[PDB]
């Protein structure tokens, strides 16, 4: 990007967009388990 | 994959992929021409089933759900929830304080001085006199100037000219020493602290400077002087704010009234104050309330209130964790979280060896044949060595208070100790010269207050050098039944009570009673902290449902299996008898006894103990013992009829004798004074040596708190009065030696004359007067052990005689009598009835723990 | 149980 | 830092007679 | 092997391929960036009375001696070697006159400062300069006049070469790490970003 | 006048579109550490405002 | 493979013994000169005499 | 000096970054320098692995 | 410079055996470097 | 008891073998030596035995003073004359 | 200035 | 006195062939002599293996 | 001024050995060679210088 000379520190805030999603579920009486995938820029090795 | 296996990067092993013929030609010759190095074997970690894959938490944090503060204690309880599908080890759960200890106005964590040190010691900061001193020209200053017009004064220049400011002698001139330039025929000046200012001695003298250019300055500013013959040299002056953090005048020449004053008299003497590195307690001893039936703790299952810690007030459960850090450890290594230092006194101040003072050649002078002067360098560095690490720390008499200076009452207060000083005429290079003999006066004195001791020196600076210190410390769990416990998933209540009395949890090094001079404060906060283990869950729920059946339960045993008891002894007495009612001895494993001064032992209950006023390396808890050369002989009687070592298994049958002074028809064993059939119960009990060839204990069995690393035999020689014909006993205040090059009776200046002397009867030379020897045996930092086994050698943890029928099949009474030579300042006797102290833990209900305790001897 | 896969076995 | 290193199915000093360095004997 | 600037580190942010963070899964305590020294902000987090974060101290203890999950021990001498961590930790601290709590923090810069005078020469080596005076430089900090103090800490860990084992639980189990061995069955590319 | 950015070897699978913007530092907060002292603004936080 | 030897010649050895042959001498610092512990100087009265001034012969 | 940071183990801030291994007390340096002696002109002999 | 080495006076009737079995590709010799690793360096601006 | 005839050898092997350099090229900032290592026959050399032996003359600069003080008039004060 | 003589040490 | 070709590790040539255990500074005999006291006409009671 | 390095090698409390085996080494007692002139009632005669 070729932003215009501002003058002092200035962080650009690209907001790379992905699909956030969670699948909370409670099978038993008091168990929360959920997946937290976010694609196009996920979290996993 | 193949390309890995071929490169031997993971897979076949150098003992597997080899042609089995050539593993052999290695195994068969590895001693010479070893080529097992040349080969490779991949070491790989488990692929899976040991790692949590979802969001677990290493080092989970807990904070108190309940708090309680008393004037002398701190009470917290956490809901330590392990959480299902997990397993926790409490070896890693350490509590984490954080506060603002204000050590007291005693910490002189530095030794020596620290203001204008290099002084000519006793001397006078240019100060002015009294009555109306405007009659005589003193003359001593530094600037070398030119025309002090005055009303301005000294000078300088800048094309125009330049009268001065506010004159500066943070050093100023003469910088041309050799010729010392010399009164540049002209005005030249200095500074002068004039009357009205506390006439101290140039040394230790501070002055909160207040001109920011480091001038001194009475807030409202001051100075100026001369007469109008004519002007000569000037002196600016003031009324600053002297002081002296470190010092203690030692010859204020009387004139008790008319102080901030002078008139010669005022210019006195001085010195450094001593040094008490007042910092926290190795092992963090005390900060947690251990064995005591009031404050005690808990760790049960939020679901039954069923506690699992029952600490009978008689297990020094804090010596343990200071002995179980002598096995599995090496206290010569300071860690820092669990402040692990470990004390010690430099074995060259508790067994001084006057190996002389070399210096066989003339330390000589040389001003800037040539005129000069000398100074026995290497000897003077002995006097200042002697009356400083040893002497001074002598007893409490044999110390002399200087004249015209009063010390506060309530003995053992810091203002008291530095008030008095020793005498550098005895207990110096003029005592037991050439011999190892440790000084008798401090024979039975805790030699652990030395500023020359490592361990009390890695924590008093580990916390900086200030009286105010915001600390951040961790306290390891110290109970034997929880310290290594493995937990099951569930919700638990972890509760403990702390100490916030300074005297208990803040070891000094002179034992001035902190509790009277100042201290700790908060416990601003106190959260747990426990590092769990990302243990994949499938294989948790199979190490948490096998540790919850009941044939597989846990089981810790306190390392120092003890039944410690305290047996008081009068001021000056011996032969402390003791009796025990008829009882069982099903698993007795021998005794362990020692002596402790009462001043250094708490009441063990109600926390705050007003009579406990001494802070220096509490032997009862620190593990440091220094009275083992006092015992004379111990007898054990069973039923009031049979001796117990007895059967004749010993020399002198009934009376495990320890030392045995004079009377030696021949038994004293070592060039020392122990008795050959001790040193056969002691050695053969610790390092099982003894009956088949008295070796030099091998190392990994001489761990600090054990024998050989202590019996430090010693011996000397003195003028056998009733033989040399003139044992004139010239009392310390009469000996005229070092005539007077040194001090008078007192660490003061050179009054001298110069005669030969009266030192010690010369016992090492052509005329040496005769003699008579003595011999002592310091066995500090350990305890005498008397195992219950039939033969004193130890085979198993449970003696060969503990399970003997007539010691486990019926009740018996035990009558035993110690014998200790007298010592003033009434002492106390400490004994261990070593006994199994195991504990099993069983927990089937997933959130409960059922603990079981046992002490075979002394189950009450 | 689990959502990703309906598999589960005792030990 | 990594070691692995091979040669470990035990050692020989075979018998009918015993080990090397001497035990005791300059 | 000599290393002397190992203590200047204060923050590391291993972050794979522009998104994930290593040992993420919140499996640290601050599960995005190994903090080697929380400068001032403690929130009860420093360890062993030094700037080191307890988390990173745990990291090193596992990495070198495989201890930390079983209670902390002083490592046995046959694992703690000259180029190991615990042999060179040396936490250190003191306390200095607080900025604006003492009446005069009043700034006595070197050149002007009167101590040990009239015997020590001026600002270096030469001799016998001056008249003796009360001294005014280390502004007390021990006795009954000790200035209000603000303590500082630091750790000197020379020779160490901080380590971050790649295994999931950062505990030396083998040489082919636990995670270095599934990053194959997931054969792909991961360009890392470090900071 | 530039902002060379980059991202190596991603696997864009549902990348439904960028979104540019431009904050100023002082007033965009410190990310998530805690008391990041270098935050000396009291105004609107374009990062989370 | 310039350092690693120094880091390899660290497990299979002690590198505190000086084997002159491979100039074995670890670069080491005097702890009392790096980690300064200024505990003060023990002085009472180092005096002076003719064949009567003073030096804190200990400072 | 004696009066500078008196009573606490902490190396002066200005020198925490300077090399501590160039001291005239560095064991290895002094050893090897003396092992060949005080010679300004030294005929040396070597073994290198 | 001279190159120096030391030969273990091994038994010829054995060195052969240690030869005809140290040459089979199944009895090769493998090594590493103890600090096994790269060494990317990466400069730091003067005051940064 | 030691092991006999099967680990050692009566044929005249050598223990320390010189390998005088074959070829020595050169440069300013460098040094090339190419020996021809000969491992004989039926011998088995382990590389660890090998070690170069360099010889020559080293000239410590005008900055080598290896003593904190002076060896000349020293005990005399730091300041003086003729 | 402050009369003096030296005697040297460390030597 | 101080100059031995200062800066070089040497056992002095005149005394390298002289007994090194007849020194003043020698731990063993030092401790042993002080083990029987500092005097003369010293009684003793010892055991010999 | 010019240097002519001298050089020595003190060794104290150690007795130079010359162990008598083949690979001048130490693979046991009754050392290799020795073992030969065992049974054979043979006889010989050293004469070192």
């Amino acid at each position: 990007f070729e932003v215009d000379p501002m003058d002092e520190p200035t962080l650009l805030y690209v907001l790379f967009e992905v699909f956030d999603v969670v699948r909370i579920h409670q099978p038993h009486r008091g168990v929360i388990e959920a997946v937290y995938l976010r694609t196009p820029f996920s979290a996993g090795n | 994959m193949p390309q890995w296996s071929y490169m031997h990067i993971a897979g076949q092993d150098a003992s597997e992929y080899l042609s089995p013929g050539l593993v052999q030609f290695a195994r068969a010759t590895d001693t010479y021409f070893s080529l097992g190095n040349k080969f490779r074997n991949p070491t790989v970690a488990p692929t899976h089933d040991v790692t949590t894959d979802r969001s677990q938490r290493l080092t989970l944090r807990f904070v108190p759900v309940d708090r309680e503060d008393t004037a002398y204690s701190y009470k917290v309880r956490f809901t330590l929830a392990v959480g299902d599908n997990r397993v926790l080890d409490m070896a890693s759960t350490y509590f984490d304080i954080r506060g603002v200890l204000d050590r007291g106005p005693s910490f002189k964590p530095y030794s020596g001085t620290a203001y204008n040190s290099l002084a000519p010691k006793t001397a006078p900061n240019p100060c002015e006199w009294k009555d109306n001193n405007k009659i005589k020209v003193r003359g001593q200053a530094p600037f070398i100037g030119t025309n002090i017009n005055k009303d301005n004064g000294i000078q300088i220049g800048t094309d125009t000219t330049n009268q001065p400011i506010y004159y500066q002698p943070e050093p100023q001139v003469g910088q041309t020493q050799w010729n010392s330039e010399v009164g540049a025929a002209q005005k030249v000046a200095g500074r002068v602290l004039k009357d009205t200012t506390p006439m101290l001695p140039c040394y230790g003298s501070y002055a909160k400077p207040t001109n920011e250019k480091g001038g001194q300055a009475s807030l409202i500013t001051n100075g100026t002087d001369q007469t109008l013959n004519e002007p000569k040299a000037v002196l600016y002056a003031e009324n600053v704010s002297i002081e002296a953090p470190d010092t203690h005048l030692v010859y204020k020449p009387d004139v008790a009234q008319g102080t901030i004053s002078s008139a010669d008299l005022l210019t006195q003497q001085a010195a450094p104050n001593r040094p008490n590195y007042i910092g926290f307690r190795d092992n963090f001893i005390g900060l947690m309330y251990y064995n005591s039936t009031g404050n005690m703790g808990v760790l049960a299952g939020q679901a039954s209130q069923l506690n699992a810690v029952v600490d009978l007030q008689d297990r020094n459960t804090e010596l343990s964790y200071q002995l179980m850090l002598d096995a599995l450890g090496d206290r010569s290594r300071y860690f820092s979280m669990w402040n692990q230092a470990v004390d010690s006194y430099d074995p060259d101040v508790r067994i001084i060896e006057n190996h002389g003072v070399e210096d066989e050649l003339p330390n000589y002078c040389f001003p800037l044949n040539i005129f000069a002067m000398e100074i026995n360098l290497a000897a003077n560095l002995w006097r200042s060595f002697l009356y400083s690490n040893v002497a001074l720390y002598l007893p409490d008499s044999y110390k002399i208070t200087p004249d015209n200076i009063t010390l506060p009452e309530n003995k053992n207060t810091y203002a008291y100790m530095n008030g008095r000083v020793a005498v550098p005429s005895a207990l110096d290079t003029y005592v037991n010269i050439g011999a190892r003999w440790s000084p008798d006066p401090m024979d039975n004195v805790n030699p652990f207050n030395h500023h020359r001791n490592a361990g009390l020196r890695y924590r008093s600076m580990l916390l900086g050098n200030g009286r105010y210190v915001p600390f951040h410390i961790q306290v390891p769990q110290k109970f034997f039944a929880i310290k290594n416990l493995l937990l099951l998933p569930g919700s638990y209540t972890y509760e403990w009570n702390f100490r916030k009395d300074v005297n208990m949890i803040l070891q000094s090094s002179l034992g001035n009673d902190l509790r009277v001079d100042g201290a700790s404060v908060r416990f601003d906060s106190i959260n747990l902290y426990a590092n769990f283990f990302p243990m994949a869950h499938n294989t948790a729920s199979t190490l948490e449902a096998m540790l919850r059946n009941d044939t597989n339960d846990q089981s810790f045993n306190d390392y120092l299996c003890a039944a410690n008891m305290l047996y008081p002894i009068p001021s000056n007495a011996t032969s402390v008898p003791i009796s025990i009612p008829s009882r069982n001895w099903a698993a007795f494993r021998g005794w362990s006894f020692t002596r402790l001064k009462t001043k250094e032992t708490p009441s063990l209950g109600s926390g705050f103990d007003p009579y406990f006023t001494y802070s220096g390396s509490v032997p009862y808890l620190d593990g440091t013992f220094y009275l083992n050369h006092t015992f004379k002989k111990v007898s054990i009687m069973f039923d009031s009829s049979v001796s117990w070592p007895g059967n004749d298994r010993l020399l002198t049958p009934n009376e495990f004798e320890i030392k045995r002074t004079v009377d030696g028809e021949g038994y004293n064993v070592a060039q020392c004074n122990m008795t050959k059939d001790w040193f056969l119960i002691q050695m053969l009990s610790h390092y099982n040596i003894g009956y088949q060839g008295f070796y030099v204990p091998e190392s990994y069995k001489d761990r600090m708190y054990s024998f050989f690393r202590n019996f430090q035999p010693m011996s000397r020689q003195v003028v056998n009065t009733t033989t040399y014909k003139e044992y004139q006993n010239v009392t310390l205040p009469f000996q005229h030696n070092n005539s007077g090059f040194v001090g008078y009776m007192g660490p003061t200046m050179r009054e001298g004359q110069a005669y030969p002397a009266n030192y010690p009867y010369p016992l090492i030379g052509q005329t040496a007067v005769p003699s008579l020897t003595q011999k002592k045996f310091l066995c500090d930092r350990t305890m005498w052990r008397i195992p219950f086994s039939s033969n004193f050698m130890s085979m198993g943890a449970l003696t060969d005689l503990g399970q003997n029928m007539l010691y486990a099949n019926s009740a018996h009474a035990l009558d035993m009598t110690f014998e200790v030579d007298p010592m003033d300042e009434p002492t106390l006797l400490y004994v261990l009835f070593e006994v199994f102290d195991v504990v099993r833990i069983h927990q089937p209900h997933r959130g409960v723990i059922e603990a079981v305790y046992l002490r075979t001897p002394f189950s009450a | 149980r689990s959502s990703f896969t309906p598999r589960q076995a005792y030990l | 830092p990594r070691h692995g290193s091979r040669p470990f199915m035990g050692t020989w000093n075979e018998i009918g007679t015993s080990q090397l360095n001497g035990g005791a004997f300059s």
